[PDB]
């Protein structure tokens, strides 16, 4: 299950 | 074990052909098992080994909703990171990723992965404390401290040592059977003229999986020839994998050249000479 | 960075006259991810060729295989072209098949 990715 | 789940994750702009392309792969011990890809006819996660075809639509779905979430963030990101480096509008830059978990053969994290880059190079990523990060320069300093202000690394160590953990375990169940397969290379070596009456020795291993393995030339039970030209591994196309190495010998002294092969395949190293017809 | 791709044309069974076989050409190790890449006969592009999914590795370089079904003979002649921001000219490798 891949993560949620975060803003940069 | 041990075993990993790793995403790849790549963002691409292309200014001038509408949005960026996103992909995002999966591996389970470096095989690949689920791909997304905003540039096929319908977007959406979809299995790349038969034994995922178990999971059902409630799985894919919402897969393919994080997908689609992902795939919004980073169309962001880009434009962020071109302002970070104070780049021009209009050229075509890259994200990559590379996220997830290693796990001990008892099932516990050994590592966890949150690598980035931008354009090729390291960016990002979280340290081996999973608590804290190396930033490669001063505009991923900007992430650096966005993250650390926002608790990211706590979040995302929640996913590397529960989330990741249970679905790498969830998948190895599916897959075991097929991810243990190995097929064994096939070798053998090849004859060819030189000028002033050398002789090439090509000694080939074919048909191989996993790709690691490794070919070695001995002269006189050395193990050892130095200068020898290897070719790196590559895809046959059908799953399997080719390497070959060679050495360069006299003219009649061909027989006293030994090519070894290694691979966790066999049962023991393979051992053959050129066979003169 | 930019890092230009490795290139290795290849069948996908040991060449035999006659026998239908697969005409590979490897590109790998390249940044950023375009690349152009043909399979040529006789020094004439081939038409019906295909590729594999993008894919990348750990450091941060891609890959794919480019591939045709093919009926290797004595003496057609097969090759791989290969462009890219990081060639100068597009690169020309051509096939041996023992190599």
């Amino acid at each position: 299950a891949v993560y949620n990715f975060a803003t940069m | 074990g041990p075993h990993s789940l790793r995403y790849f994750v790549t963002a691409v702009s292309r200014p001038g052909l509408g949005e960026p392309r996103y992909m995002e792969v999966g591996y389970v011990d470096d095989t690949e098992f689920v791909r997304f890809d905003s540039d096929a006819e319908n977007p959406r996660y979809e299995p790349r080994a038969r034994w995922m075809e178990q999971e059902g639509p409630e799985y894919w779905e919402r897969e393919t909703q994080k997908a689609k979430g992902n795939e919004q963030s980073f169309r962001v990101d880009l434009r962020t990171l071109l302002g970070y480096y104070n780049q021009s509008k209009g050229g075509s830059h890259t994200i990559q990723v590379i996220s997830g978990c290693e796990v001990g053969s008892d099932g516990r994290l050994l590592r966890g992965y949150q690598q980035y880059a931008y354009d090729g190079r390291d960016y990002i990523a979280l340290n081996e404390d999973l608590k804290t990060w190396t930033a490669a320069d001063m505009a991923a300093l900007i992430t650096k401290h966005k993250w650390e202000q926002a608790g990211e690394a706590e979040r995302l160590r929640a996913y590397l040592e529960g989330t990741c953990v249970e679905w790498l375990r969830r998948y190895l169940k599916n897959g075991n059977a097929t991810l243990l397969r190995t097929d064994s290379p096939k070798a053998h070596v090849t004859h060819h003229s030189r000028p002033e009456d050398k002789v090439t020795l090509r000694c080939w291993a074919l048909g191989f999986y996993p790709a690691d393995i490794t070919l070695t030339w001995q002269l006189n039970g050395e193990e050892l020839i130095q200068d020898m030209e290897l070719v790196e591994t590559r895809p046959a196309g059908d799953g399997t994998f080719q390497k070959w190495a060679s050495v360069v010998v006299p003219l009649g002294k061909e027989q006293y050249y030994t090519c070894h092969v290694y691979h966790q395949g066999l049962p023991e190293p393979l051992t053959l000479r050129w066979e003169p017809c | 960075i930019q890092r230009t791709p490795k290139i290795q044309v290849y069948s996908r069974h040991p060449a035999e006259n006659g026998k239908s076989n697969f005409l590979n050409c490897y590109v790998s190790g390249f940044h950023p991810s375009d690349i152009e890449v043909d399979l040529l006969k006789n020094g004439e592009r081939i038409e019906k060729v295909e590729h594999s999914d993008l894919s990348f590795s750990k450091d941060w370089s891609f890959y794919l295989l480019y591939y045709t079904e093919f009926t290797p003979t004595e003496k057609d002649e097969y090759a791989c072209r290969v462009n890219h921001v990081t060639l100068s000219q597009p690169k020309i490798v051509k096939w041996d098949r023992d190599m």
